DNA sequence: GGGAGTAATCCCCTTGGCGGTTAAAACGCGGGGGACAGCGCGTACGTGCGTTTAAGCGGTGCTAGAGCTGTCTACGACCAATTGAGCGGCCTCGGCACCGGGATTCTGAT
DNA sequence: ATCAGAATCCCGGTGCCGAGGCCGCTCAATTGGTCGTAGACAGCTCTAGCACCGCTTAAACGCACGTACGCGCTGTCCCCCGCGTTTTAACCGCCAAGGGGATTACTCCC
């Protein structure tokens, strides 16, 4: 499954820049999960943005206005 | 002439007049209503920029980068408050150690 | 031979990684595993470059601050060492989990 | 203080 | 090709202001066109409501003036109240 | 005679007034506080006293659902009882200031 | 035609116990209470500030049950019943 | 009376494959120190109840002001003609990115 | 305390490709005008919010008691870190090609 894409060492660099000095090895499959159910709801939003404008490419936008929409605005790409 | 020097403002009065009127935001928007509000989007925009401009200093840079915009907004209370919700690309995160990790000895 | 003492080199990693502002995971994967996911919603979405870059930047944003909220979770516990329960109270409190 |  | 507009040489003419000798990356001013496509959302979006619930079909300076007070927190909604009430003072002074 | 051990009766009040949807604030009170942080705000203020009861009901739903977030804490921290840390904590996460 | 002070002090320790027995709190320390006036105090301020804001605005003296409405409203804490 | 369904066209961009390299990931290993289970105690929380406070009820008075109706006109919407502000594109060069060298400052063992 | 080792930092040299300036053109700001209705505002009225008294007793208070749980200390076990080695595939420069985003016209429906 691509989501052990999400290896071991970059976890641990996320939660280093969180400022995590030790981290416990059941945290990687946590935050695999908690990663998974974060991006499969902000993806349906775009899609669904995207179906609406009866698009087949998802753009930028239609994931800034999902993010916008799930409370959680993002700078920086063109929204 | 053009409103915005009448205003003495940068920025375009009646570029905001013609959003405020495509927005739909009201049936209809009064004379002062974009004039208000470009002084206003001006302020925030001089008060980011100065913030960002002294965090680029800091950094020796001559340009403003988004590390400066996040470093900019996250040490300003009242910019972090309006931007708790926003999220800047490329903008990382404030060098913060809670205290209990340094290592005491 | 010379050897650091434990923690002493993950203090530095996290000095090192909150003055850099690069993307932490790794692009390829991250993009195959969006292309799962939508794949579920309909068959055979394309993304825009940017799409998948503003998706990553939104993914790694929302993990740092809910590793911030772990952290101090465990420390509350005043454990040094983050677990699930950390990262189950820090959703449940931010109201993520019902 | 602030700008402006 | 099609045009698009933003804002991004009023924030280069105000960054002109506040620092001369500082410049700005476009990912940068990609972020500042966004921010102030963003607040203007937030403030006339309050604004129509505050008209709305005054069963009020204009959009005046005055819905303004009380939006950035709702919007805006602490010192920057009082710094922003001034800048705002100055502008309209000096523009319906103009000739 | 009885004489109930510590902490045997509060699980009785936690029955008690999660069933009870009464307001548990003292309305008089309440109310002088109202006034007097909105005398803050703006002088020789008045309220409707629908008005009151509504900032009634939402502040004690707030401050019932934030001690939610802070039993939890307290949980996470294997105590029972709730501390300031607990709520600052809860606050914390929740993003407030 | 008057001046209040100290009604914080009005919020007793055994109403912050109902509230919290309400919560589901099993055990209360005693340092709770001023935390959770301190609190409420913060969350009253911000609340009454926008609702005497909506009142300004319309031109009011009186403070309105709908006032109060739209104030909670902002903060996403809307509260039913009251109107819309 | 103009929104938008839609059909035909361009060509940007997106997907996809491949070959080199080598940065990053996967794995094993040793052991430091952290998690956490026990236990002890003392202080501070809960329950009791006699005393005190003032919240609540009801009644009554009144007048501030919310709300409603009528009239006017200052204001903003629509419009056509005019203009230059703002945009896309092109180009230039120096701020930033990188290498590499030496300084020095942290780390921890002796 | 002192020292050797690793790491980070400061400094100088090279260079490239992004930011700033300039151009020119086109479409959107704006000028001047008419129109007509939003709302300013003035006057009325009668709701309900504030004030006060005063009686009742629900709730708050304070002081005693004791016991339960906060947390301080300690011991042990095993989980994570650091890092040396092997393996993987991320990256990226290139190239292929064709889907469909976007732009046009045509027209008929609401």
């Amino acid at each position: 499954d691509n989501i052990q894409g999400i290896t071991k060492p970059a976890i641990r660099r996320l939660a280093r820049r969180g400022g995590v000095k030790r981290i416990s090895g059941l945290i990687y499959e946590e935050t695999r999960g908690v990663l998974k159910v974060f991006l499969e709801n902000v993806i349906r939003d775009a899609v669904t943005y995207t179906e609406h404008a009866k698009r087949k490419t998802v753009t930028a936008m239609d994931v800034v206005y999902a993010l916008k929409r799930q409370g959680r605005t993002l700078y920086g790409f063109g929204g | 002439k053009t409103r915005s020097s009448r205003a003495g403002l940068q920025f375009p009065v009646g570029r905001v007049h013609r959003l405020l009127r495509k927005g739909n935001y009201a049936e209809r928007v009064g004379a002062g209503a974009p004039v208000y509000l470009a002084a206003v989007l001006e302020y925030l925009t001089a008060e980011i920029l100065e913030l960002a401009g002294n965090a680029a200093r800091d950094n020796k840079k001559t340009r403003i980068i988004p590390r400066h915009l996040q470093l900019a907004v996250r040490n300003d209370e009242e910019l972090n408050k309006l931007l708790g919700r926003v999220t800047i690309a490329q903008g990382g995160v404030l060098p913060n150690i809670q205290s209990v990790l340094l290592p005491k000895k | 031979p010379h050897r650091y003492r434990p923690g002493t080199v993950a203090l530095r990693e996290i000095r090192r990684y909150q003055k850099s502002t690069e993307l932490l995971i790794r692009k390829l994967p991250f993009q195959r595993l969006v292309r799962e996911i939508a794949q579920d919603f309909k068959t055979d979405l394309r993304f825009q470059s940017s799409a998948v870059m503003a998706l990553q930047e939104a993914s790694e944003a929302y993990l740092v601050a809910l590793f911030e909220d772990t952290n101090l979770a465990a420390i509350h516990a005043k454990r040094v060492t983050i677990m699930p329960k950390d990262i189950q109270l820090a959703r449940r409190i931010r109201g993520e989990r019902a | 203080g602030r700008s402006l | 090709k099609t045009r698009k507009e933003s804002y991004a040489i009023y924030v280069y003419k105000v960054l002109k202001q506040v620092h001369p000798d500082t410049g700005i990356s476009s990912k940068a001013m990609s972020i500042m066109n966004s921010f102030v496509n963003d607040v203007f959302e937030r403030i006339a979006g309050e604004a129509s409501r505050l008209a709305h619930y005054n069963k009020r079909s204009t959009i005046t300076s005055r819905e303004i003036q009380t939006a950035v007070r709702l919007l805006l927190p602490g010192e920057l909604a009082k710094h922003a109240v001034s800048e705002g009430t100055k502008a309209v003072t000096k523009y319906t002074s103009a000739k």
